[PDB]
């Protein structure tokens, strides 16, 4: 639905996949294993219901609200 | 007079590693490989030696085919990963 | 450097295609193989000398360049 | 040598 209902972790998750790091770039950055990366993104899939990660940053880079 | 004696005090008087520095292109990895090593700021043997097998796994282009071929040409040459070093730099 | 030179028809294909349309769907309706859309994302993939289209696209979007 | 180099040394220094 909407990218403000996240949690901050889930927040923090969703503003690195916007930033363009890889999903192990994600892992390294916050010295976290795959195995938590895969769940946040795959809550994040579900709840959103999307495909992809691309799609949800081309609209969170849409309307400019930064 | 300085320069005199000075001048006579000579008559009185008397009478590594290197495959570590190897370069990148030298190692003859895949095009993909060693872009990403270099990308990764991976330029020398002889850090890369000292670096472990997670540090590569963590890299986020490289898969276990990677791997696989990294440590086949490194025991090809008698090399291998995680060594310890000691006089850093050489 | 510009991105211009290329038609910006294909530009306008391509920000359909970062919007996450998959490559089968891109061949079913730009009525060729699958093997020549693959080797058009290709050739745009070193025209803009990127490793990944995250970047572009998000680069593209942030300056409004097109 | 050692004869003549103490010969200079009053005005070596």
């Amino acid at each position: 639905r909407d990218v403000n209902q996240l949690t901050p972790r889930e927040r923090d998750i969703l503003k690195l996949i916007a930033q363009g790091l890889p999903n192990k770039m994600i892992a390294r950055r916050l010295d976290i294993t795959e195995s938590t990366v895969k769940v946040h993104v795959k809550h994040m899939l579900k709840k959103m219901k999307l495909k992809s990660r691309v799609e949800a940053a081309v609209w969170v880079h849409q309307e400019r609200i930064f | 007079a300085t320069i005199l004696a000075e001048q006579l005090e000579a008559f009185v008087d008397l009478r590594f590693d290197p495959i570590l520095l190897r370069p990148v292109d030298d190692l003859e990895l895949t095009v993909r490989s060693a872009n990403c090593l270099k990308a990764e700021a991976i330029h020398y043997i002889g850090d890369l030696v000292q670096r472990t097998e997670v540090e590569l796994l963590k890299t986020p282009n490289l898969g276990k085919k990677s791997l696989t071929e990294i440590k086949d040409v490194l025991a090809s040459r008698g090399l291998s990963l995680g060594m310890r070093l000691e006089n850093w730099p050489p």
